[PDB]
């Protein structure tokens, strides 16, 4: 579904597709698409793998997709009055004002806030990662109903195709970021103007 | 009631946890009403997400559980959370449950005083990953 559609943004020959982006503006809402495409190409986007052990750069992008990292997707402050947005797409999670925004008026006494914003499993095809919760496998995140500029860039890089990823962190074109963490002090300061 | 509970678990000390103590309300009420337990008193926010943070990206389990003690003091809940009182409320739930995904260790909220209906609608949601 969402995983198939996005998977095409990059064709086997790791170029842009042109014709699917042009697309990609029509098929999605609050001008999302634009305003993804906007964060993918700002240089602003980090993500953060915590790599005690040295490992192969392609086995951190590889890891991504087929291992178990631990990893923080960040998008870096754009000005002096700004602080880190930080993304946890295993549980549809993004700290920026969006998402908090989204989900506060939903919150009332009685009502699993998944069922105002979540979808069920049953229609989504089994290959379609978009949106896949850890844990919950007869729910989906619904990204009509909540998703934020972070969390579809992310999405887009992390659950589409690893020559997604490969695409728009490798290369010349590099505008995103992988980076492995040996320290944990360096890990720590990551985190330190995220509250 | 819960907070009861939560004081005799720091007088057993058997349990191998640690107990996260937050706000000037709530160290009063530890300290005038009363080793494998851990006790620590923070008074922002800051302080437990770094701490949760750390508890992640350490390698080894350390405590079997954990237990936050008055999240709504920190915030500033009184009324309905605000927009800025729901992401800080999140982004605390996702890295406290984020250790239970990395070590396997429980995860609890003691309220001192009345617990916030809406902070307890956010903890079940974020529960439902773990
Ligand atoms: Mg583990
Ligand atoms: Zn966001």
């Amino acid at each position: 579904n969402y995983s198939k559609l996005l998977r095409n943004l990059v064709t086997e020959d790791n170029v842009l597709n042109e014709v699917v982006v042009s697309f990609l503006y029509q098929l999605f809402p609050r001008d999302l698409f634009v305003r993804a495409f906007s964060l993918l190409e700002s240089a602003d986007m980090f993500i953060y793998v915590w790599m005690p052990t040295p490992k192969e750069a392609d086995e951190l992008l590889e890891s991504l997709y087929n291992g178990t990292p631990l990893y923080r997707p960040i998008v870096r402050p754009r000005g002096p009055d700004d602080r880190p947005v930080c993304v946890d797409l295993d549980h549809w999670f993004c700290s920026c004002t969006e998402f908090a925004a989204t989900c506060r008026p939903h919150l009332v006494g009685d009502t699993p806030l998944s069922d105002a914003l979540f979808r069920p499993t049953e229609a989504a095809d089994p290959d379609d990662c978009f949106g896949m919760l850890a844990g919950l496998q007869h729910l989906r995140a619904d990204p009509e109903k909540l998703m934020c500029e972070h969390l579809f860039a992310f999405a887009i890089l992390l659950q589409t195709d690893l020559r997604v990823l490969r695409h728009f962190s490798t290369g010349p074109g590099a505008q995103v970021f992988v980076l492995g963490i040996t320290s944990i002090d360096e890990w720590l300061k990551l985190h330190l103007n995220v509250v | 009631n819960a907070e009861r509970a939560l004081l005799q678990l720091v007088v057993e000390d058997d349990a191998k946890a640690l107990v996260f103590v937050l706000g000037q309300d709530a160290r009063r009420y530890f300290e005038e009403e009363l080793q494998n337990v851990g006790v620590m008193f923070l008074d922002k926010l800051q302080y437990l997400y770094m701490y949760l943070t750390k508890l992640e990206v350490d390698e080894a389990p350390e405590y079997r559980t954990l237990v936050v003690y008055g999240l709504e003091q920190l915030l500033g809940a009184g009324g309905e959370l605000d927009a800025d009182q729901v992401r800080l409320a999140s982004l605390i739930y996702n890295t406290a449950f984020r250790v239970r995904v990395r070590h396997g260790a429980a995860v609890r909220f003691v309220a001192h005083g009345a617990p916030h209906a809406q902070l307890q609608q956010l903890e079940a949601h974020w529960r439902l990953f773990t």
